[PDB]
């Protein structure tokens, strides 16, 4: 359950 | 480092992380009902998030900040952040909201929702104080800065309260800024302290509106009224409303 | 009138006698028991606001119909910031009354509040927030949370807010005289400021918040509510 | 509305 925000503030 | 900045460096870091002003998919070949307005600010908003995630990696401090944290924040004051934009784009244009440069809408359009028209209220009165004060660009910044950083921070074992420390030293070199754009810009001693207050106490309406337009945004999704993006659905789903 | 004419010192004093008595709340705990014993508080503590809110310098300038406006916005808020204020000495706990001192962890919803109230508290603990301070900040929320929700475009609409701008000016006025008073240095006055300033847009969320919980409870109609109370929610759903 | 009215005036 992996939040879509947390996975852009790395890209 | 946030804290070795001047205020000077701090102002053209801020005006240099700017995100652009995006266009909505308003299509004039047909009339807008409650469903097609509300499609378009939702696709819009969409849009512009993932422009405000790089313009936060850019405002000094949020970078050193867990990423844990950095979501908590931004969850916190999306919408916020969104509605000061708007606010501020709408500044030279007196009775409308410009949503985006091809969706110029007035109170009257706002009606096309149900339950909008109270919103677009209480973002053109924020408008017009904004025109009322003339805020300045380089206030702006400094100030959709501090939503960002202040609105989640109280929501925050001991490396915590080290980034709440961080967190408080960066938002009072925000405030060292605003006193020396003011003091630039030639106000008195008395009327720096007066009109950094005013422009603080604009930021307890802004928190007000976002309040109202999540309320608002999660009637429309418990409705079917229009699909919200995976994104917008988490970003509404943090403030777990009913 | 009177308020521009005052001094920082005398505007103290004013807010500081203006101030609203500390009140009592009526075994064990229900959901029920509990919610009734902070809603009929509630009831009694905005009789008291209103003879206070006649005593903020300013405030009874404005006409009737503003003054009903500001308060209908601001009532939870000021509530809200009197009860963080009571429970500053009291770190985890939420002094509701004298006899009614409560700790975070069963009313459904309430936790969440609960958690930015407690926090609140916790902050102005921090800042070591003084009494003259404090009273400052209610009046500003009383006269600032309702001040761009006028919605008359009038010539007499405009004196009025710029009116309340003067006398929002001047309570700002008063918390740099107390800061200055204290031995800040210009820079610690106003990063103070900010500071005070920036907890009240906490303070509006949490009242969003609960506002949303007081309507939820009312329409279930399980809890008792005052009319007058009930008159208050009304104005926020409208 | 009315009762806040009345509280104001008294
Ligand atoms: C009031 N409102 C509701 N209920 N849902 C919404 N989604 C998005 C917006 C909005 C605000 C500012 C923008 O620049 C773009 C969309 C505004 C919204
Ligand atoms: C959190 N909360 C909700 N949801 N409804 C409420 N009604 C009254 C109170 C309250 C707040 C401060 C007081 O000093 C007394 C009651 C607090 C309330």
């Amino acid at each position: 359950k992996h939040k879509i925000l947390h996975r852009l503030l790395q890209d | 480092l946030a804290l070795s900045l001047t205020a000077d460096q701090m102002v053209s870091a801020l005006l240099d992380a700017e995100p652009p002003i995006l266009y909505s998919e308003y299509d004039p070949t047909r009339p807008f009902s409650e469903a097609s307005m509300m499609g378009l600010l939702t696709n819009l908003a969409d849009r512009e998030l993932v422009h405000m995630i790089n313009w936060a990696k850019r405002v000094p401090g949020f970078v050193d900040l867990t990423l844990h944290d950095q979501v908590h924040l931004l969850e916190c004051a999306w919408l916020e952040i969104l509605m000061i934009g708007l606010v501020w784009r709408s500044m030279e244009h007196p009775g409308k909201l410009l949503f985006a440069p091809n969706l110029l809408l007035d109170r009257n359009q706002g009606k096309c929702v149900e339950g909008m028209v109270e919103i677009f209220d209480m973002l053109l009165a924020t408008s017009s104080r904004f025109r009322m004060m003339n805020l300045q660009g380089e206030e702006f910044v400094c100030l959709k800065s501090i939503i960002l950083l202040n609105s989640g921070v109280y929501t925050f074992t001991l490396k915590s309260l080290e980034e709440k420390d961080h967190i408080h030293r960066v938002l009072d070199k925000i405030t060292d800024t605003l006193i020396h754009l003011m003091a630039k810009a030639g106000l008195t001693l008395q009327q720096q302290h007066q009109r950094l207050a005013q422009l603080l106490l604009i930021l307890s309406h802004i928190r007000h509106m976002s309040n109202k337009g999540m309320e608002h945004l999660y009637s429309m999704k418990c409705k079917n009224v229009v699909p919200l993006s995976d994104l917008l659905l988490e970003m509404l789903d943090a403030h777990r409303l009913h």
